[PDB]
């Protein structure tokens, strides 16, 4: 919910710096990812409604124990709000931030063998919307810069024409590029249209609307932080600053 | 302007285009040329716009 | 059967898919307008004792005041235009310029980014294929004017098939000696020097006697929608310049003698309708590059 | 019908008078004309205005 | 003996004899002037964020106020300009436009209508005839640059007679290899690459040695009186548009690649002095068509 | 071995050495600026039905008021401009205009007089030499687009060496059929239709198969520094007028079809850089000549 | 009479404002060799039996 609310590149990377890896990993068993299932949608149909479960749903799924599953759990958390079930990763890796895993070699995780095409296909890039594809491409660029695979990232964009048009423009080592970026990455937000307490047909759409309706409740909740009215009560370390720089950028 | 077609906004700052039109017409009077036509007047009077 | 085709029509490379939105099209139009004023302001300052008109024009274009000991390069607008030209030519070229810089530079002038209010005529001759029987030789030479030299060493007359595509509007055929040409499965008319053909009519059959060589000269006219500011002379010189400074040097791309050949070759691809829209924006950008570089050589 | 002297009312404005077509000028074009004295020597019809 | 001639010089069709009077020539000049105002007003309206300058220019041209829910064809002037273009090309084309309408449209501007106050240079190469003896082959290809390939199969040197007509001012001859050329009853000079010739001097003889074929490239220049407003770039573009739009589609006519070929072909025919006077008026009308159609595509 | 070379590159004649100083350069720039105003006033007078705009422009240009029953030649500026064009072409042409007359005429308008501010692109393709084995035959035709026809009558494949000089920036080679081309001491690639080459890289080798003749079309782009007011369309028109008016005809001078051929040939001769500098001043003088002569046909 | 009736209301006579889609199938010719039978039935939906 909090990760889906971020609407700018600066906010997204700032959230990932303060968020540990354990938030990406889920400890609920879930179900196997790719299955043709029948779900109940009584608002629309009397018969059961066919659908296919996927990894970018908002509900936890079972994940492979390899490094591929860990990266695929991080991206699903960013684009869908929930991760997958990969237990016994370890204290050392789980305490690191999401940005450290994606960008830093000191974590101890080796990810240079990853194939962006296979990861995108397993994440069902075809079913993703524009904001979801932009968020995943941000994760790919950070991984490419960590492994020195910038050339491979560019070629993968050349093969996929729709991905090249929406590819965010920022150098993963320079903070000046992040501040200038004006891409809108928000998935949930205050809706200008009429939003009703109604169900959706597919699993992805229904789960997304739950976060959208939950965010509205979160926005008016006491947990939400109102910068306009309570800026002085925020701690100085985590207070918003114009000259905000990620470490090493 | 009073014309219904003309929806442009005519600026009043700077040197007035009417002053140039008066100066130009006096020049044409010396050379015995005909005075500026309506089409030429409209183009000159609409040079200053917002 | 032997197949002969025009050289410039072979394997058009994919063009870039970036900077084709309405915001980016406005920036290209703005750059063309500000480049035109840079040329005019330099000439006015040359013919006067004051440099104020050039200082004002360069300051708006480059966002910096000119200096005596520093090279006048054009500033951020020059860098943005140079990189944007690179992206249009090839899909393999990266998209370096941020969208924020493009939007900010587009706010310097007030011009619509419309790219379809006018049209232009391009003179390349699209000979897609010429099919000839055995014992005959066919050679195709030239792009602006296509000369086909054909010889018949066989016993009898031979029928040659000419395919001019479906994009060109009018093709004018001229021969060294009178010859016979007709559409497929149609009676053949009397021999004459000149033929006016609509390429949509179909493949054309030419009767080639065994006596002497017959050379057919082809000229074609095709109409492509362009912005009103388009000027063919400035685009062609801008095309030649951008190739010289290496703006088109990128792996796995084709090279063309003129912008006329480039736009016609891409039009004849499978997705030619989608490709010409990007090439038109490239032409206007090449027009701005020509004027800007002539005023500020580096 | 009404017995008026030199009646200014026509049942419909004629397309042709004495076998000759009548000139039709829009009001916007008539505003910018410079030879109205010559133009008015032969009748014209004005439209495109109230 | 064999005879070879330029293809575009063969059988020029008669041109129209209507709309050549002083009042008609003023209408063409008015149309060109007002059409150029349309293009400039369109570019003025884009920078000013208003459509008023284009509206007034269109109202002057079309005698009608633009409407959002009506097509901008161009008014009565566009229809009259299209019909006069048809009449000029062929004597068989009807003269639909009445004289009263022409006079009314000529009152919009105060242009003189003179068609002889300037000059233009035309680059079509006239080769009336090439006389070759037996056992030699001669081929002519091209109009703006004529390449003549002559091959000698016999055992002795062959003399080839070149006739460039009496109209062209200068002709420049360049050979693939050095060759000998001289006039009638004149000594042969040493072989050299380039010859400058005056077509009025007389028939020329080229010594053709036995062996590899010799190719001669011919370039010519001709001076024709044109109006001051004449612009060859706009005229050529308007010629292609008129041909694609079908304005020249009429029985018993000969088609050409360019307006340069059309005007030279008529000038080399009999009574061609009177023909080029009508062709020049057609060229100015084609200039108005190109400017009007680019501002108002249909 | 057989050697083939382009025709227009053969034997460039020496250019003149007068009227190259700073004051003389200012005179040509002033003449160009005043000639542009002469042709603008001529158009304005026609559209305004008043001779006042033309009278003012002619008086400044010619130093006398226009009078009826007189020729309206152009005054002392016309004579000086005509004579300096003669001197630039050949070193044998005498210099007639005194420096006092040049300096007085240069004071009419304020100009920079610098001929190296901007650049222009010239499209003449230089083929300095083509070296071929005994069995093969090579012919070169054309200057703007050069077509090289090669035929192999030997037993095996042959190697043809192409030398394009060192001045040209980019050369594009297109063939009727795919051919093999590589630089010296470089592996030969697969057959392609088109190549993009840098003449500075070195001699290029073409593999010529035995089967059928291969025609290679060559296009080139060359950058020469010119003043900002340079306009290639006006210069080319002025060059043809200069030849027709017979001010280039002197003893021992080569003749060219276009100003492009003239300037490129001088570039490839000895002391080419110094020769090209003089030819640039001739180009601007020819631009002024074309505008003034079209305004005042004499 | 036509001109008098046309003056009753003011409406643009433009017939090129919009477009309509027509569903007739223009089978100009179907060429078949010997020993084959071809029949074409219908205009909205053309049924060709071979």
């Amino acid at each position: 919910m909090d990760v889906l609310s971020k609407g700018s590149l600066k906010e997204l990377l700032a959230h990932l710096e303060k968020t540990p890896l354990e938030e990406a990993i889920s400890y609920r068993i879930g179900t196997v990812p790719y299955q043709n299932v029948l779900i109940s949608r009584n608002e629309y149909y009397n018969q059961l409604y066919p659908d296919t479960t996927s990894l970018i749903d908002g509900v936890s799924r079972e994940g492979q124990r390899n490094v591929n599953g860990l990266i695929m759990s991080i991206i699903s958390y960013v684009v869908s709000g929930s991760g997958h079930y990969i237990p016994n990763i370890g204290f050392m890796l789980l305490r690191r931030s999401i940005l450290d895993i994606l960008t830093k070699h000191d974590t101890g995780l080796v990810t240079n063998n990853l194939n962006y095409g296979i990861i995108a296909r397993n994440l069902t890039v075809s079913k993703m919307n524009c904001e979801q594809r932009k968020r995943m491409l941000i994760c790919f660029k950070l991984l490419a810069y960590k492994d020195g695979n910038q050339n491979d990232y560019e070629i993968y964009l050349n093969q996929n024409i729709p991905l090249k048009q929406i590819a965010p423009n920022f150098i993963p080592g320079d903070m000046r590029t992040v501040i200038h970026n004006q891409d809108q990455l928000a998935i949930v937000g205050i809706p200008a249209y009429r939003l009703t307490q109604s169900t959706e047909l597919s699993i992805r759409d229904d789960n997304a609307k739950s976060y959208k309706l939950g965010y509205v409740d979160w926005y008016n909740s006491n947990s939400f932080l109102r910068e306009r009215s309570e800026f002085n009560l925020i701690r100085l370390k985590d207070r918003d600053t114009k000259y905000g720089k990620l470490n090493g950028w | 302007d009073t014309s219904f077609i003309d929806t442009r906004k005519y600026c009043t700052d700077g040197l007035s285009p009417r002053e140039i039109q008066k100066a130009l017409n006096r020049q044409r009077a010396y050379y015995d040329r005909p005075e500026l036509t309506i089409s030429e007047n409209k183009t000159l009077l609409s040079q200053s716009i917002i | 059967a032997n197949r002969a085709t025009s050289a410039f029509l072979d394997n058009p490379h994919p063009v870039g898919v970036n900077y084709v939105d309405e915001g980016s099209r406005q920036f290209v139009a703005v750059a063309e307008l500000l480049a035109s004023k840079l040329i005019d302001s330099s000439r006015e300052s040359d013919e006067s004792n004051s440099d104020v008109p050039f200082v004002q024009a360069y300051s708006k274009f480059a966002d910096d005041n000119p200096r005596h000991l520093r090279v006048k390069t054009g500033g951020k607008m020059a860098n943005a235009l140079t990189n944007v030209i690179r992206s249009y030519y090839s899909i393999n070229a990266p998209a370096i310029v941020p969208q924020v810089e493009i939007d900010r530079l587009a706010s310097k002038a007030t011009v619509s980014g419309d790219m379809y209010n006018s049209y232009a005529i391009f003179n390349s001759v699209p000979i897609v294929e010429v099919l000839s029987p055995a014992r005959t030789t066919v050679s195709i030479v030239g792009s602006d004017r296509a000369d086909v030299t054909m010889l018949n060493t066989g016993a009898g007359a031979a029928n040659i098939t000419f395919n001019f595509g479906q994009i060109a509007e009018t093709v004018i055929l001229k021969g060294s000696v009178p010859f016979q040409l007709a559409r497929l499965n149609q009676p053949m008319p009397a021999a004459r020097f000149t033929y006016k053909l609509r390429p949509l009519d179909g493949p054309f059959i030419v009767v080639l006697p065994v006596g002497n060589p017959l050379v057919i000269s082809a000229t074609a006219a095709t109409r492509i929608q362009v912005p009103l500011a388009f000027n063919k002379a400035l685009v062609e010189s801008g095309f030649q310049t951008a190739m010289n400074d290496g703006l088109f040097d990128i792996q796995n791309v084709n090279y063309y003698s003129s912008f006329d050949e480039f736009i016609i070759s891409q039009y004849h691809a499978q997705d030619g309708i989608n490709r010409v829209s990007t090439c038109v924006i490239l032409g206007l950008a090449l027009q701005a590059y020509d004027q800007m570089r002539r005023a500020l050589p580096v | 019908r009404f017995g008026f002297r030199d009646s200014p009312f026509c049942t419909s404005l004629p397309r042709t008078i004495m076998g000759n077509d009548v000139r039709r000028i829009s009001y916007n074009v008539f505003s910018m004309m410079e030879d109205i004295d010559d133009v008015i020597s032969e009748g014209f019809i004005l439209y495109d205005a109230y």
